[PDB]
């Protein structure tokens, strides 16, 4: 949510 | 032709021509300025007036100011002499090493290799990197999404690749910094230098550096990637090598696109991006391929917005990627380097129909084991490592050996790792893992495999380890 | 001469505003000084808004624009087969000019109510899952839908390739000329695409329109209409064509780009109000003509790319509301190793049953039924202890049947081959067997009956049904083969 | 009068007049064309120019081209000679059976029946459909609407209803195909022929067909509804006997309006729809109604974009119905057909003083249990049933049995259900539902209730399940 | 008329949702730039102006009154919505009906929590 | 002035959010084209050109420096909104503050997990 972008590239192995 | 400035609104200059009107994309030169001001042509407003986007600050411009049609798009010094140099968006030197003296100049805006120039086949491009080559093989003229950032060996890996391309393919590399942080650029510069890839003394530099700093206006950060592209194209279309293109970061490209778009007053599309999002991207991506003459391979640094894989920016981008290289902080924490994630990193060419049944099987082998071990991981810690079967205990052992065998010493990091680098060959790579899977080295101990090259070293290390 | 000519007033954002051209008709092709092409979109009181079919860098204020007196059209005819053309019909295989006799508007209205007839002829894919569970009829519109990389195009291909089995045939009524339209893709992909087609000796019967990632939005937008017109030639002459729109997703974005630049009100997802129509008009053109109109047909397999399996989005819903069924491929399935990753439940074929072969009816009929009873008990839950013999048994076919539906690429099967293998599973000849053996059984049991029994196959295939003898013969055939099967 | 084409943009043709300006809504005929091209006047732009909407493709038109004032609005053949025929927006035959030879013609644009003209009789219309009859019963001379996202069951439902109602009507029927599939028109036509509703031999057909499908230009799609509409009006007022009116899909008319709206030069409203959305729907819907003169039982299909029921189109539609059948993708996905949402479908007739209290009580009974089950769902979702109360578990069982008992095989959908269609009589429905509620079947398994007619069959199915 | 003449009137505006749409239409067609959610920047005012008219006059003015019961249609039970809040912020309270409540057997489907009366007991008999 | 003359200077921008707004106001009034959140197409540039001016010089230049602490005010923790996105993307790291934390007793409310320093230990003393 709101600040998730500060994790990051988290679901990357899905792309 | 000599035009006048009819209007200045932020980064968008309007220029009127009395006699001949410059076609779209041409590069105009603003007359009478301390420094070079290039205006790229963007539209024909009718009435002998063009609408252009400034490649630098329009501060001080005056209605009536003189503009000289360079009668072409932005052209830049291309060739070997570029290697080891840092260059602007309009092919200027920004390293203070004097003029970039080349024979040829190459306009940045270029169409892509016609269908008849296309290669008809998929070939893996070997880097000598165990994980990469084994589980997520790069592809000639393909696009790789490089995930992960700091702490994790991003620069070091970028530097080894460069090296390994020069070594195993005699191919050079380009580095395009789209929206680079001035601080970080200079830091990249000296880092390459200390590692050799750049050589200020001789002519052994294996990389050319293109920079589009974050302070630059949208148009500049918009083009820099192309500029870098032009450069790489040369080592392919003129010398038929296998170039490497690094775009850092692919996101800032797209973003730069939207800014220019907005400035041009066009209505934004979904999520505010440019209506031309897909085209903007494709007219660029498509130039990156294997033609009959050679091939350009691009390593693109991706930044996913809001961690949303379906965001238009990222989504669009995936349409062009042939493989991902996921750098992982966790892996790094195991001391494992390169810190590439063997389970998250993927490749389109990982098809037996492409890498061959052998290669394909090994890969699929390494991965499953890696997967299985992952399962047990939870059990081990809680219920203790012992209900483990003669079978469950081997999957682990092997896996653990595997995880290590997947790590490796880079020549780039010799300067102060006090350890010799290793450029393992694809053949050696398949063999190595093949055997571990096989059970040939079950007797060998874990640490034997940590930070080595070819399996042979795993064996010798065991010796020295009693 | 401002009657048949015009001078450009302004070029920008792919819309050239030409002065003059007093005689152009709406939608007529026009030519630019630079040999560039365009469409007369807006006929305004003092200018003509033209849609440039290429890079507008080439056009400048003042350029000459000449009519052609022709409403946008394209080369049409059998001489396209084996050719790789652009959205305008121009060859791009560098194989010499297309010797086309006929031409055809890209924007013709589809055939009405009267001239059509219910699809009744099978349009074999060669893919078990599809041909058994989601039968396509000739003149049907069946949508291929899924996320990126789920094996969408792959279905189109095996289908194209499977056609050779008839095209090399005697009967013209059993043939199918394919047309593969590429939109927004990578050339490197199209190039490899034909290479694969060529090596399969399928290009001989295929036309390829390409408007790729680098082509002007208007070309991408156009491409499907052109490919459609070419397919129309076959439909109109008692012949039978297959057109693949890969993807409609990218075309839609191309059109949207155009729309926004023209400044048309962006709606849901920023898409223009008419994007549905963009698709309906196109897809209406696929059709099954009756005998009094040539009995010919056009079959469309349009591709749509969903984001995160969201099958409710604006574009996907639009397309679903046009075609006559869909084949959704699942990301889950694909990774779990089930390929084609076809979602048996979700997918549909509104009109294809009638086009379905009896033989398949015979075996495939009790397949979804069985799979129906398997769909349930097959939970997400990986570790579940079960009871009840029946439900147990149900769960047992399910895994076998599922193994029968997996298929590799480039190896489209003959309908009779499909019924054969399906027969083995649906009849129980694989119950006593281990799910990991299924694949292996198939190849081995298939080569076996192909080698030894071309006799029974031909019957099945010829009769088109499974006669008492044929079935009797088949039963023993599985029986003995089994008995000899090495674990 | 003879105007001249001044401008052309899609379906919007502007025509200038010199002597007589045609009033708004008038149909003009474009001169110099292979086939008829009617233009409907939309507005007076001033300057003796009129903005119009074409009724067919505009390709080929040329500025300056001659246009003729027909002197009236689009008129079409009305009378019994339309029965068994297929006709255009503009009233021309499209069945290849020659001209429709009628005594009278009627214009598509008419005013809605006045207030004093309204009717208030409310009679239930039994359909044989379990969910419909029990929870949101239709009504003679009433307005019915079938909401549905793509491929949910709108059409099937319309067919089943034509089957279960139209077939044994005794009065006339009008089917209006608006913006849907041509193949469907063809499917119906031939079927209609087969069942004898359409007779190409005698004058005994009971259905008139009007079509303006998915292949027509916006203007056509924006008027066919009106066309079909008019046909029905005639039988209602001009002859006194009860009509049946089926439209598939009325959403298409609204969509069509949005297609031309920008062209008309209007500031778009929310979601990019035309600012006149509601009025447009209103002056049209208001003609589809029963009156003191005649009765019109209308069933309209209403496509819901992106499955969004809050979309301005469907949203604004609710207000015009007497009964609403909302179809659900979620339900459909569960395999329940028809995929009617029992808590979202409504009917003005659901009143004890109209359906009786037995009917009124079961209905509310079923809804309350389904609502209750709905609230428990969140929990059931993470933790399943285990942690549920013995009492709660009983609602869940019953609900899941009622849920299933609501489904039913349609003749029209036999090819898919694999079962023989069923038509349950109202008392049968009230009953079977009572018992379920009353715990008279807590012993039978859910499955027994799925896909069946009367409760009796659900008992048997139970035996067969053993 | 009643209000100003010492009489008592009750007015139901069923519903103000459709009126706003009408307003939005009329407004856009006049070319007045569309505001939030496409409505004219003054939708609030459109309703305030109207509902302020409902009132209780003093004995000096006849002691008459005007009571208003305006209807607003939410979507997805969302009362926080812009129009719904616009109107909630004018009136002397609200009666919020939920479909959940309704189906559940709670009819009227009044949601006690979310409903209010800014008049309080002053509008009730002592008995009540 | 400090940076350039062998001296060291610290600068706090409080906030860059308000400044963005100021700029937006001007842009829109001048009628330039509006983008997401109504921000001009050169709002990113506005900050990048600002934040880059901070830097560590070389002895050849005086060794003087200019460190920057720019402040950004998020909304409901939406770090991904427009302006926060730019600035995050421009700077060498972030110190993320949370209300939950704050009220929970953690003061300063630094969310340690989500905060960063690209520069890292290269700026920490050996002691630390
Ligand atoms: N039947 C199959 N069996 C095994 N592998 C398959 C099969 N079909 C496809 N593949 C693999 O799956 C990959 C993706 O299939 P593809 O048809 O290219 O998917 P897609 O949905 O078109 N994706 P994209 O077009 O890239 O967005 C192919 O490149 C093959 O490697
Ligand atoms: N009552 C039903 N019983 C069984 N299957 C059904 C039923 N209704 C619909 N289906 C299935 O769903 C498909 C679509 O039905 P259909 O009535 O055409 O949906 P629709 O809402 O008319 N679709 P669209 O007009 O494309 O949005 C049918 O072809 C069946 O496969
Ligand atoms: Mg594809
Ligand atoms: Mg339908």
């Amino acid at each position: 949510x709101a600040x998730a972008a500060l994790x990051g590239a988290a679901x990357a192995g899905l792309a | 032709t000599t035009g006048r400035i009819v209007a200045v609104i932020g980064a968008v200059v309007d220029v009127q021509f009395d006699e001949g009107l410059p076609p779209i994309l041409n590069a105009l030169e603003v007359q009478g300025r301390e420094t070079r001001l290039v205006l790229e042509v963007a539209q024909h407003l009718g009435e002998s007036t063009v609408r252009t986007i400034a490649m630098d600050g329009t501060e001080g411009l005056v209605r009536g100011q003189k503009v000289l049609d360079s009668g072409a798009p932005i052209r830049i010094p291309v060739g070997p002499e570029t290697l080891g140099r840092i260059m602007n968006v309009i092919g200027e030197p920004i390293d203070e090493r004097g003029p970039i003296k080349t024979k040829q100049f190459a306009a940045i805006h270029a169409e892509a290799p016609e269908f008849v120039e296309m290669s008809v086949e998929q070939e893996i491009l070997v880097t000598g990197i165990k994980v990469v080559d084994l589980l997520a093989p790069y592809a000639k003229g393909g696009k790789i999404g490089l995930f992960g950032g700091a702490g994790v060996g991003k620069t070091v890996l970028i530097m080894e690749l460069i090296n390994n391309v020069a070594k195993a393919h005699g191919g050079y590399s380009v580095f395009a910094g789209v929206g680079e942080r001035t601080r970080e650029g200079n830091d990249l510069y000296h880092e390459m230098i200390e590692s050799g890839v750049i050589n200020l003394k001789d002519a052994t530099s294996k990389v050319a550096l293109v920079y589009g700093q974050m302070n630059e206006p949208p148009g500049a950060r918009a083009r820099v990637a192309l500029t870098g592209l032009t450069v790489a194209e040369y080592f392919r279309d003129q010398e038929g090598q296998d170039v490497l293109l690094f775009i850092d970061n692919i996101f800032r490209f797209t973003q730069a696109g939207s800014e220019v778009s907005a400035l041009l007053g066009r209505i934004p599309s979904a999520v505010g991006y440019q209506p031309t999002l897909a085209t903007d991207m494709g007219t660029m991506q498509e130039r990156i391929t294997t033609t009959k003459k050679g091939s350009i391979t691009s390593v693109q640094a991706i930044y996913v917005p809001a961690d949303d894989l379906t965001d238009p920016a990222p989504a669009t981008t995936f349409a062009h990627l042939d493989a991902t290289t996921v750098l992982s902080r966790a892996i790094a924490e195991l001391g494992i380097y390169p810190a590439v994630d063997p389970l998250d990193s993927t490749s389109r060419i990982m098809d037996p129909n492409i890498v061959g049944s052998e290669h394909y099987d090994v890969a699929r082998g390494v991965q499953k084991i890696l997967q299985d071990y992952k399962s047990l991981q939870d059990i081990i810690a809680i219920l203790g490592m012992d209900e483990l079967s003669e079978e469950d205990k081997l999957t682990v052992s092997r896996a653990r050996k595997i995880q290590r065998f997947l790590s490796q010493p880079f020549q780039v990091a010799e300067v102060f790792t006090g350890h010799l680098g290793k450029l393992v060959p694809l053949k050696e790579t398949i063999k190595g893992f093949q055997q571990i899977l096989a059970g040939e080295y079950d007797h060998l101990p874990e640490q034997a495999f940590y930070m080595v090259g070819p399996i042979e070293e795993a064996v010798a290390k065991a010796d020295k380890l009693a | 001469d401002l009657e048949e000519t015009g001078r450009v007033l302004s070029i920008g954002d792919g819309i050239a505003r030409v002065h003059g051209l007093r005689n152009v008709q709406a939608e007529e092709m026009v030519e630019f000084s630079s040999g560039l092409k365009g469409m007369s979109l807006n006929l305004e009181p003092d200018n003509v808004g033209v849609v440039v079919f290429g890079n507008d860098k080439l056009i400048k204020e003042g350029d000459i624009v000449k009519r052609t007196g022709a409403i946008v059209d394209v080369p049409v005819g059998e001489e396209l087969l084996g050719r790789v053309v652009d959205a305008l019909g121009n060859a791009i295989d560098g194989k010499g000019p297309i010797g086309s006799k006929a031409r055809r508007r890209v924007g013709l209205k589809a055939p009405g109510i009267i001239p059509r007839i219910s699809v009744r002829e099978p349009m074999q894919t060669g893919i078990k899952a599809v041909d058994s569970l989601v039968p396509i009829g000739r003149g049907q519109r069946e949508l291929i839908i899924g996320d990126r990389q789920t094996g969408k195009t792959s279905i189109a291909i095996d289908t194209i390739i499977n056609q050779k089995r008839f095209n090399d045939g005697t009967d013209e009524k059993k043939k199918l000329y394919c047309i593969y339209v590429a939109i927004g893709q990578k050339r490197s992909t199209v190039a490899q695409l034909v290479k694969r087609l060529t090596d399969a000796d399928a290009m001989k019967y295929t036309i390829v329109v390409s408007a790729t990632a680098s082509d002007a939005a208007p070309l991408q937008y156009l491409a499907p209409y052109s490919g459609c017109s070419m397919g129309e030639y076959f439909r109109d002459n008692g012949k039978h064509a297959l057109i693949i729109y890969d993807d409609l997703s990218k075309q839609a974005v191309a059109y949207r780009q155009m729309s926004l630049l023209l400044r048309r009100p962006p709606g849901r997802e920023a898409y223009p109000g008419d994007v549905f129509y963009l698709h309906s008009r196109l897809l209406e053109r696929a059709a099954k003509m009756n005998d009094a109109f040539g009995g010919g047909s056009l079959t469309a397999l349009p591709v749509i790319e969903t984001q995160a399996g969201d099958v409710s989005a604006y574009i996907p819903t639009n397309v679903i509301s046009i075609t006559d069924g869909q084949i959704f491929l699942e990301t889950e399935l694909f990774y779990k190793g089930i390929r084609p990753a076809i979602n048996v439940g979700l997918s549909v074929s509104r009109v294809g049953s009638a086009a379905q072969t009896r033989a398949m009816k015979q075996v495939a009929g009790t397949m979804k039924l069985e799979l129906a009873q398997y769909r349930e008990v097959a939970a997400f839950a990986q570790f579940g202890s079960d009871l009840d013999a029946a439900t147990q048994q149900l769960l047992s076919r399910g895994v076998r049947l599922t193994e029968l539906l997996k298929q590799g690429q480039y190896s489209p099967m003959a309908i009779e081959e499909q019924v054969a293998v399906i027969y083995a599973g649906v009849r129980g000849y694989l119950d006593k067997l281990e799910p990991s053996k299924i694949t292996k059984f198939e190849n081995a049991f298939l080569s076996h009956v192909i080698s030894q029994h071309q006799a029974l196959l031909g019957k099945i295939r010829t009769d088109g049904k499974i006669s008492e003898e044929s079935d009797a013969k088949l039963k023993e055939i599985v029986t003995n083969f089994l008995a000899g099967f090495e674990a």
